Parts: C-alpha cells; sequence; structure tokens
C-alpha cells in the first residue's frame, strides 16, 4: 500500500473504536481523556459540563448492567405455564418491551444530562475559549454518546441534527462512522417518505443527503478513485 | 512537659513518612476523577520547585504529578516530583514506586494558622528520607517569608505537621489513589 | 374520624376479598380441569392443553 493508505487503515480502525458501543474499559479510557481536557482548561463551566456528561454516561452504563440482570432473573424463573409455542413467544414479548421501555427511560435521563452538559458549555462565551481543543473534544464526546443513545433505540431521524453539529467540529467531518450513520439515518427518512407517500421534495432531499454521505464515507475509508469509490460514483449518477 | 512534645514530634515525623511512602507510589498514574479534583501529568521545571504540565499527558517521560483541588475557587495544590524514569511497559497496573525528590504544596483557601500566620507554601526536599526531615521542609509564611521547620520552636513545630502538612499529604494521597483506582 | 377509619377499613377489606373471589373462582375452574386430567385415558397431549389452562 501507499504511506497514506497504511495511515488511513490505522485511522479507520481508531475511528471504529471511537464509536464503539460503551463498555467499562472504554468508560475508563474516555474519562481519563475528558478529564485531561479539564486539566488544561481549568474552567468551572467546562468542569460542570463534564460532570453532567459523566452522569449521563453512568446512566447508560448502569442501564446495560440492569438489562443483563433483568434477563438473568427472567431466565431463572420456572415457567410452568409455557407449554405452547405462543406462550414462550408471549413471555419473550414481555421481556423485550419491558427491556426496550426501560432503555427508553435511561435514554431520556442520559439525554437530560447531555443537554445540561451542552447548556453549561453554552455558558463559555469567550471565543478564545470556545475554539480550544478542550471545548471541542468534550462537545464531540457529548454529541457522540447522544447519537449512539438514540441510534440504539432506532430513533434515527433524531440523530441527524446532532451528527451534523458533530461533523462541523475540529475535523470530525473526516470520520468514516459519522458519515456512515448520517447516510443510514437519511436512508431511514427517505424510506419513511416512500412508505407514508410524503412529498417528492423531501424524498429527493433525503436521497441526495444519503448519497453525499455514502460517497464521503466511501472516499474516507477506501480513497478517491479506488474500485470501491468508482462503484459508488456510477450508482449515485 | 518536653517528654510529650518529643513523642508528639516523633509520631508526626512518622506520619509524614508513611504517607510520603504512599505518595511515591503515584507513578502508576503516569501511564494512566473524584469531583472537583484535577490531576496534571508533567515534568519538574523552572527553578526545580514547580511542576510543568505536559502537552502530552500520557507521555512516558513525565516525572511529576500536579494535583489541583477546587471547592466552593482553587483551594489546594500538590506537586509530586519523582526520582527516576518510568517503566517502559504502558500498563499502569505493573508500575512501581519512585522515591520522591520533592513534595511542594500550596494552600490558597481553608488556610491554617500557625501562631496566627499562614504557611501558604510547603517545600519538602527529602520526602522519602529519614522521617525526621524537618530541616528539609521550607515554610513560606504570609500575614511569603522562608522559614525552616527544624528552626521552629516546639508547641509550634508539632502544630505545623499536625495541622498543615500531614493533613495535606494525606488529602492528596487519597485523591491520587481515587484517581488511580477509578481509571485502573 | 374513628367511624371513617372503620369504613376505610371496610374498603381495604372488600378490595382484598374481591381479589380472593377471583382467586377462588379460579380454583374451582382448576378443580374442574384436574378431574378431567385425572382420567387415565385422557391423553398426555390433551393434558398439556388442560394444564396450560
Amino acid at each position: 500500500l501507499t504511506e497514506d493508505q497504511k495511515k488511513k487503515k490505522k485511522e479507520i480502525m481508531e475511528q471504529e473504536s471511537l464509536w464503539k458501543n460503551p463498555d467499562f474499559k472504554g468508560y475508563n479510557k474516555t474519562f481519563q481523556e475528558l478529564h485531561q481536557l479539564s486539566k488544561t482548561f481549568a474552567n468551572n463551566q467546562f468542569r460542570l459540563a463534564l460532570s453532567n456528561y459523566q452522569s449521563g454516561v453512568n446512566t447508560i452504563m448502569k442501564n446495560r448492567d440492569w438489562v443483563e440482570q433483568y434477563r438473568k432473573e427472567e431466565a431463572e424463573k420456572k415457567r410452568l405455564d409455557e407449554k405452547w409455542y405462543w406462550q414462550k413467544v408471549d413471555r419473550k414479548a414481555r421481556e423485550e418491551r419491558v427491556v426496550y421501555r426501560e432503555k427508553m427511560k435511561a435514554k431520556q435521563d442520559a439525554l437530560n444530562y447531555f443537554s445540561k452538559a451542552i447548556n453549561h458549555l453554552d455558558e463559555i462565551k469567550n471565543p478564545d475559549l470556545r475554539e480550544r481543543p478542550e471545548f471541542k473534544r468534550l462537545l464531540s464526546d457529548v454529541y457522540r454518546s447522544w447519537i449512539m443513545a438514540e441510534y440504539d433505540l432506532q430513533n434515527l431521524p433524531q440523530t441527524i441534527p446532532i451528527l451534523e453539529l458533530y461533523i462541523e467540529i475540529d475535523d470530525n467531518e473526516k470520520e468514516y462512522p459519522a458519515h456512515k450513520y448520517l447516510a443510514s439515518a437519511y436512508s431511514f427518512e427517505e424510506n419513511m417518505i416512500k412508505k407514508t407517500k410524503g412529498p417528492d421534495d423531501m424524498l429527493f432531499k433525503y436521497r441526495y443527503k444519503k448519497n453525499v454521505h455514502l460517497l464521503r464515507a466511501t472516499e474516507l475509508k477506501y480513497g478517491k478513485d479506488s474500485p470501491e469509490y468508482k462503484h459508488i460514483v456510477n450508482v449515485i449518477n | 512537659s518536653g517528654k510529650s512534645m518529643a513523642d508528639t514530634e516523633k509520631e508526626l515525623d512518622d506520619n509524614i513518612s508513611e504517607v510520603n511512602k504512599r505518595l511515591r507510589l503515584h507513578t502508576v498514574l503516569f501511564k494512566m476523577l473524584p469531583h472537583k479534583t484535577v490531576l496534571y501529568k508533567g515534568k519538574p521545571s523552572a527553578d526545580g520547585e514547580r511542576c510543568e504540565a505536559a502537552d502530552k499527558q500520557e507521555a512516558q517521560d513525565n516525572t511529576c504529578l500536579h494535583l489541583e483541588v477546587f471547592d466552593f475557587a482553587k483551594f489546594k495544590k500538590m506537586e509530586l516530583f519523582f526520582e527516576g524514569s518510568n517503566n517502559a511497559d504502558p500498563d499502569p497496573r505493573k508500575e512501581q514506586p519512585r522515591n520522591l525528590t520533592k513534595i511542594r504544596t500550596y494552600i490558597y483557601q481553608n488556610n491554617f494558622l500557625l501562631e496566627d500566620k499562614v504557611i501558604s507554601v510547603i517545600a519538602d526536599v527529602a520526602p522519602n528520607g529519614e522521617p525526621a526531615h524537618n530541616d528539609k521542609i521550607e515554610l513560606f509564611y504570609q500575614h511569603v517569608g522562608k522559614y525552616i521547620l527544624s528552626n521552629v520552636e516546639n508547641p509550634i513545630r508539632n502544630n505545623f505537621k499536625k495541622q498543615f502538612y500531614f493533613k495535606n499529604l494525606d488529602y492528596f494521597d487519597k485523591l491520587f489513589t481515587k484517581i488511580f483506582d477509578y481509571n485502573d | 374520624q374513628a367511624e371513617r377509619n372503620t369504613e376505610d377499613g371496610m374498603s381495604l377489606i372488600q378490595t382484598t376479598e374481591g381479589f380472593l373471589q377471583e382467586s377462588n373462582d379460579i380454583i374451582q375452574r382448576i378443580r374442574t380441569l384436574a378431574i378431567q386430567s385425572s382420567n387415565g385415558i385422557y391423553t398426555e397431549e390433551d393434558r398439556q392443553m388442560i394444564q396450560v389452562e
């Protein structure tokens, strides 16, 4: 490969890791680095913004622990009224909706905290401070967890304004997952217009934006005028 | 009488020694917070009494830890300066202690009074040596003039380590420990 | 107020009882079904349907 392709391979793997579903090792790593930003920045409103973000992520992490425990407790019940196929599926349908609805509540509590993290960053008014890598990386991590919290529950239209705000920050536009999620969420919205028989202007708007971020994600991961790019070029025509 | 004073000083010398032996362990944080606690990684710099935070907080050549404590303003600061380089291994669970070359602390808020004066800066230049290292502790006095703890009459000398220095060493060791364990 | 407490108690007690009327009508149905189940020529497959009920 070229020196740029080798570098690119390394970077795409780092970006995929960056957007990894949360776990305990990533939690620790994240709060090491987000605190590293608190170190240089020395700003009480940034500290408060991070304190709220961390409370939001803790909501998510505590929920993941709840979901395993709940499923465990259900599995460990003796199911003597389960002699039918429908009754097994019934109890499955009980599990899935209780788990999904509990995750929906955890999502709101996490987003109320993320909203507070943003409201505190909004109070940093000095443009010399808002342009700091410390300000931008925290704002990026708040948006990323926000995007993922909604994405997991299939709330894809809601991810668009946050992905768009995300890619505007400090070269986030060069992140392959950011364009992959934008393209997928736009695809969903295109499909909604096709299923609900909505207006053509919105059909084409959503289709266009899907193709822009499909093409850009492809360009970023494989390189422009690669067999993989050239393929997307002809399809978008 | 003077007997009780002698025993008290000895207990305090050992109290600062045991915590300095714990503080020398915070090397484990170089390859690595509780609320309102801010830790910096860096290197000894300037005149050798202050710690300069790294551009690269993760850097393997950091030999100083600088810890700031906030509450409701900056209340306290500590700088742990270590002798020796860090282990090559990137995993902090494997890292070993390094005797401290110096401990520098600052009190900004919640100031203690020793004979009605504030010692705002304490500079320990032999934290892992003989517990009886009062001649190695510089005291910077505000009402900041330099005094040596060993030249402090004694109660006074005892109040210094009992009220100011041991407590700060213990407060910071506990904060460094919370930082380490939380991220380890 | 003591008279009221006595009456509020009546409602607690009646609420509880109504759930137990439900429970006993259930047992009576279970007994009916158990008798069918106790029929030694009533098959195991058919017992599965009854035992679900």
